[PDB]
């Protein structure tokens, strides 16, 4: 069983250093690029830095560069983040996240669990059109979001990633370039979209299927999520 | 004497076979390989827009 | 009472003639030789061996060394009346060729060495940097040469004909004393230590073998060694006979004076020999070359 | 002794039969089209990374993702397009000559002298390539593995037979007997119902993978046929020898159409591959280079080389788009 | 002529001269082809002898050349 | 390249490259030796640092720093032309023949003018060095060789032996090691060593061009 499991948080003062530690058990660690995505609490979600396999490429966020360190511990199977200053905007679950990439990979399949750190008192932009929208069972949804410039690359592949987040839980990837369904999802989610208008359709859906969707474009770092988009029943 | 038995009878299954005159055989050959023409990036070069390669 | 008097440098014409002669048949010679190798070498790109790549280089040293002998050639006809850019572009050439090709010798003997003493330990793999190796070496060549480009004209005198000679300043002689160091310490004893070294070891390897064609390959051996002692010893003895005259360590006479002028063309005319021996005893005396040769006849 | 009669008088008739079904050659209907002229193919890729040399290659149905075997123990995925090594799978045994890839892409199948078929699993949630199965039951050397599906695979071995099986299970679901000599190679029909298998018999014979019954026999070769494949619309097959010869072989018809021979030619045919259309006849030789036959008039129509030791494997895209060709100079050249 | 290694053309000085019996006389300056400078007097019965440039008279004599 | 994705799929490409390289390296210490021989020759049996590891056998010992892979063909029983192709880079083959048992020395003149290993050395090992004096006391070495016509004495009949087994090179550019081995024989590794050594001395040296 694939498992990312991750501690460290809790209540910290601000000016302190913290370290959280992503302790992961049932895949080839030494294979998998590794990120960090903070979600602020009932904000969303927000990349923050991401490391490549070997630990050869690292990047970071542009709000938190400089400020945040990242290492990899490939024989111990564990994956650290140092943080020098925090400050009252750090506050947030962070989720530890798997990315491989190769010709046809799935490069946000899974997610952690999520740890909660409380601190006491150019780039891409994606935007959703919607924040709630209740629906009855059995009718068909439709979410869109847009971006800024055409993720549609030179190379015919769109860089679009479609998030799914149930109440308390995980997001979990559904679609990550155009319609391209993840590995155990539904088959009855669809995605589509031309440049810079996607969609992502939902016939027949279900009463698990509530939650907050997000989209997310790989493009070009930083990585930038969505507003979100909320399902009610 | 038992090696040899079944030897005869796959010869029996081999000699009844609804045999074709090798003309049309090689008529409808050319006739495949004259219809499926203008989808080969082999027999006809691709123009250089179209070559991945 | 007739001991101060002037030194009359004397010449001969048929030194010239023989001279003129001997350097047009070893250009078409080394020509010819290198043109060949180079050819074999390049018409076909199947095992491109490590001695291949030696040999190509070795090779476009000597051809390089065969264009710039007619130039020289000419010099020893009438002296240097073709202006100083000539003079400068020939000698730097000239130079680079002749340390390229010694230490180009060097290296080849250091590829043995590896290959036959320690041919069954892990230290063969580091004979992979060939190309390396041959960059290092042409541009190290072209440093030590760049003193002749620099410090090179034409020098004129009342009863000298002119010369591609060298202009340092007004006590040039001790300048060119010490200018002289770097041929015969980078040009002949290091290269000459090297293949000694190496060559004696490889022969002390085979000594204790026990295949069948271990003759051919001693033979060969002693005879790349002998051939280039013969070739560049006396052009160094020459010299350091002029090196110990100069510095009076030796006494000076007109006699030995003219003595040393003569041997010094001479000894630099049997060394020239290398360009055109070179092929013969490198490639085509191994029955890879001559096949190939064959092969390509068709 | 009256069963050596009986099957000699039942080869006769079927030699009458055979002869009296042909009226005039492929060579002399034809004989009126224009010449595809000269068909000159220049090296767009060349993938390295092999150490060793290569036995076997196999092209993705996506005609963009390779895979190959070599001596050095390694199961290299290559990227057609970008020349990118997607996978490095490493073998168990480093004596290993057929690769085979899933239609589907997900698993990638690789076996040889080691007796076993090993099948390796490519979508794993654990991010490495883990080997699904290890289906044993061969005497002798494997060669050509084939998928049919993602959970049924046609094997070849030097035991004389082929065998069909299934990687669920792991059992040997059928085997197919009848050769007297060492099977080398074989070629799935596109209708995937039929697959024709060439021994060291000098005999080529076509098999049904339901029933496991020999269909046909063809003969003509002089020698051992090296390498077979199917013409596009799955009524023809192409095979090689060390004869030096390719021959058309039609099923319907039951006899060679025509002969591929060419005087200059001394080493056999390695490999054997067609074009999309089925016009261009592919042929890897021993002497390190391989000509295009135009499969209607048997004329050399240009000539790939390029390679410096003999050409073990030869691959076509499922579009057209490429040709691929591995020595074993532990090279790899995509021409188009 | 032809020469590869230019050298002094004087080995030894005499400063034992009459300068009636001196009919040409020539001066090499320092340079190139050799480090002391040479003045050569021509007698004039052919023979040819060598001077020392630091004597008192001859350099004053080369002093106004 | 010009995309994050496509950078990172270069990074992994470049890292298996790494990988293979340095597998390559550590793939070029070992030696890659052939047996051969007939059958209850001792071909399994030659030393006795053996270490193994239906089909391809492999015996991997080491000696003086340096690791000899013995691949014994055995067990195969099918066309030794379709296979015997793989081992076209031994760097010798090692021929057991026992001399207390025509069929070796016609195994012998197959593999050695077989065109793949016409520069291949081979060194020929002679087991049962008691077992043969203690027979030919019994049997005169006539029944398989009836052109024998020197002495019955052991030392001329291994010389014969040994004559005939050598008389099917009839070809330039090989040799072959002889060496005469008992059961109780350890200094094995030694021989094949010295053979190996020697053969990577010639093959350097006609590399190299000298000969």
């Amino acid at each position: 069983d694939v498992q990312l499991v991750e501690s460290g948080g809790g209540l910290v003062q601000p000016g302190g250093s913290r370290k959280l530690s992503c302790s992961a058990s049932g895949f080839a660690f030494s294979s998998f690029g590794m990120h960090w995505v903070r979600q602020a609490p009932e904000k969303g979600l927000e990349w923050v830095a991401y490391i490549s396999s070997g630990s050869g490429t690292i990047y970071y966020a542009d709000t938190v560069k400089g400020r945040f360190t990242i290492s990899r511990d490939d024989p111990k199977n564990t994956l650290f983040l140092q943080m020098t200053s925090l400050r009252s905007e750090d506050t947030a679950m962070y989720y530890c996240v798997r990315s491989i990439y190769y010709y046809g990979s799935s490069p946000f399949d899974f997610w952690g669990q999520g740890t909660t750190l409380t601190v006491s008192s150019s780039d891409i932009v994606m935007t959703q059109a919607t924040s709630s929208v209740p629906v009855t069972p059995g009718e068909s949804v439709s979410i869109s979001c847009r971006s800024s410039k055409s993720l549609l690359h030179s190379n015919g592949n769109t860089y679009l990633y479609w998030f799914l987040q149930r109440p308390g839980q995980s997001p979990q990837l559904l679609i990550y370039r155009m319609s391209n369904l993840a590995s155990g999802v539904p088959d009855r989610f669809s995605g589509s979209g031309s440049g810079t208008a996607f969609t992502l359709t939902i016939s027949r859906l279900e009463a698990e299927d509530v939650g907050v969707y997000y989209c997310m474009q790989h493009l070009e770092y930083p990585l930038t999520f969505g507003a979100g988009t909320k399902l009610e029943l | 004497i038992a090696q040899a038995r079944k030897l005869v009878e796959q010869l029996k299954m081999e000699a009844n076979i609804d045999r074709i005159k090798v003309s049309k055989a090689a008529a409808d050959l050319m006739a495949y390989c004259e219809a499926h023409a203008k989808e080969d990036p082999l027999l006809t070069p691709v123009p250089a827009s179209e070559n991945p390669f | 009472l007739l001991d101060a008097a002037p030194c009359e440098p004397e010449s001969l014409e048929i030194n010239k003639y023989f001279v003129v002669i001997i350097y047009a048949l070893v250009f078409l010679l080394s020509l010819l030789g290198n043109s060949l190798v180079m050819l074999v070498i390049l018409y076909s790109r199947v095992g491109r061996s490590v001695t291949d790549v030696y040999l190509l280089n070795l090779a476009l040293a000597d051809l390089l060394f065969a264009l710039t002998l007619p130039i020289w050639a000419a010099s020893k006809v009438n002296g240097w009346i073709f202006g100083t850019f000539l003079c400068k572009v020939v000698s730097l050439l000239k130079e680079v060729n002749f340390y390229s090709g010694i230490l180009l010798l060097a290296c080849i003997s250091v590829d043995r060495y590896l290959a036959i003493v320690h041919a069954t330990r892990t230290l063969t793999q580091k004979r992979y940097l060939v190309k390396f190796i041959c960059l290092s070496i042409w541009g190290l060549s072209l440093l030590l040469a760049l003193p002749v480009l620099l410090f090179r004209r034409t020098v004129y005198s009342s009863n000298v004909s002119p010369a591609c000679y060298e202009d340092m300043g007004n006590n040039t002689a001790n300048w060119r004393m010490l200018l002289r160091i770097l041929p015969q310490s980078f040009g002949f004893i290091v290269p000459l230590l090297i293949m000694l070294f190496c060559y004696g070891f490889t022969l002390r390897t085979l000594f204790k073998a026990h295949m069948g064609q271990k003759h051919r390959a001693m033979r060969v051996i002693f005879a790349v060694v002998l051939i280039f002692l013969l070739c560049w010893l006396p052009y160094n003895l020459v010299l350091l006979a002029d090196t110990l005259m100069r510095t009076q360590v030796i006494q000076e006479t007109c006699e030995r004076r003219n003595h040393i002028d003569r041997a010094l063309d001479a000894t630099e005319i049997l060394g020239i020999l290398h360009s055109c021996l070179n092929p013969l005893i490198y490639a085509f005396i191994g029955q890879k070359f001559r096949h190939g040769l064959l092969k390509i006849l068709a | 002794d009256q069963l050596r009669q009986e099957a000699e008088q039942l080869k006769n008739q079927i030699r009458d039969a055979r002869k009296a079904c042909a009226d005039a050659t492929l060579s002399q209907i034809t004989n009126n089209i224009d010449p595809v002229g000269r068909i000159q193919m220049r090296t767009r890729r060349t993938l390295r990374g092999h150490l060793a040399k290569i036995y076997a290659m196999h092209w993705g149905t996506d005609s963009r993702l390779l895979v190959s075997a070599s001596q050095d123990g390694k199961l290299i995925i290559w990227d057609s397009y970008t020349t990118n090594k997607v996978h490095a799978i490493p073998l168990r045994s480093s004596w290993v000559m057929t690769c085979a890839y899933a239609p589907s892409g997900n698993y990638v199948a690789c076996g040889g002298l080691d007796n076993i078929c090993s099948i390796y699993n490519l979508k794993t949630r654990e991010g490495n390539v883990r080997v699904s199965r290890e289906l044993a039951g061969h005497t002798g050397y494997l060669s050509c593995c084939r998928f049919l599906d993602d959970n049924q695979i046609v094997t070849s071995s030097g035991d004389t037979t082929c065998a069909l099986w299934d990687i669920e299970t792991g059992q040997q679901t059928t085997t197919f007997t009848g050769h007297t000599g060492d099977v080398m190679s074989l070629s799935l029909a596109p209708d995937t119902r039929l697959f024709v298998s060439g021994a060291c018999d000098a005999s080529a014979k076509l098999w049904d993978v339901r029933e496991g019954m020999c269909r046909q026999t063809f003969t003509g070769h002089e020698s051992d046929i090296n390498a077979i494949c199917f013409f596009p619309n799955g009524n023809a097959f192409a095979t090689g020898s060390d004869d030096a010869t390719c021959r058309l072989f039609d099923l319907r018809a039951d006899q060679e159409l025509m002969t591929y021979s060419h005087d200059n030619i001394i080493c056999g045919i390695t490999s054997v591959s067609f074009s999309k259309s089925g016009r261009l006849l592919l042929a890897g030789y021993d002497d390190f280079n391989c000509n295009v036959w135009d499969a209607l008039k048997a004329d050399r129509a240009g000539v790939l080389a390029g390679h410096d030791n003999r050409v073990s494997c030869l691959g076509v895209t499922d579009d057209g788009m490429a040709v691929a060709t591995g020595s074993w100079d532990s090279f790899l050249k995509i021409w188009n | 002529a032809v020469l590869t290694e230019l050298r002094c053309t004087c080995l030894r000085v005499t400063l034992r001269v009459n300068p009636k019996t001196i009919g040409k006389l020539q001066v090499f300056p320092a340079g190139p082809q050799c480090s002391k400078v040479e003045v050569v007097a021509s007698l004039k019965n052919g023979k040819q002898v060598c001077l020392d440039p630091e004597a008192p008279f001859l350099k004053k004599v080369i002093q106004k050349i | 390249t010009l995309s994050a994705e496509e950078r990172a799929a270069l990074e992994r490409s470049k890292a298996i490259e790494k990988n293979l390289k340095e597998d390559g390296i550590s793939a070029a210490k070992d030696v890659k030796l052939l047996l051969l021989g007939a059958d209850n020759s001792g071909k399994s049996t030659i030393v006795k640092q053996m270490k193994i590891i239906t089909g391809i056998v492999e015996t991997h010992f080491t000696f003086k720093n340096l690791h000899f892979r013995l691949f014994d063909v055995g067990g195969q029983r099918s066309e030794r032309k379709k296979w015997i192709h793989c081992f076209e880079d031994v760097t010798a083959i090692i021929f057991c023949v026992d001399l207390s048992d025509h069929e070796s020395l016609m195994l012998f003149d197959s593999i050695c003018n077989n065109k793949f290993f016409i520069d291949t050395s081979i060194i020929l090992f002679l087991n049962k060095k008691d077992l043969f004096g203690e027979k030919i006391k019994k049997s005169p070495l006539t029944i398989c060789f009836p052109e024998y016509t020197g002495p019955n004495t052991y030392e001329d009949a291994a010389a014969y032996i040994q004559a005939q087994f050598e008389s099917k090179n009839r070809s330039p550019n090989k040799e072959i090691y002889c060496h005469m081995t008992c059961a109780t024989d350890t200094n094995n590794a030694q021989v094949i060593f010295d053979a190996v050594t020697d053969i990577i001395i010639a093959n350097n040296l006609r590399g190299c061009g000298l000969y």
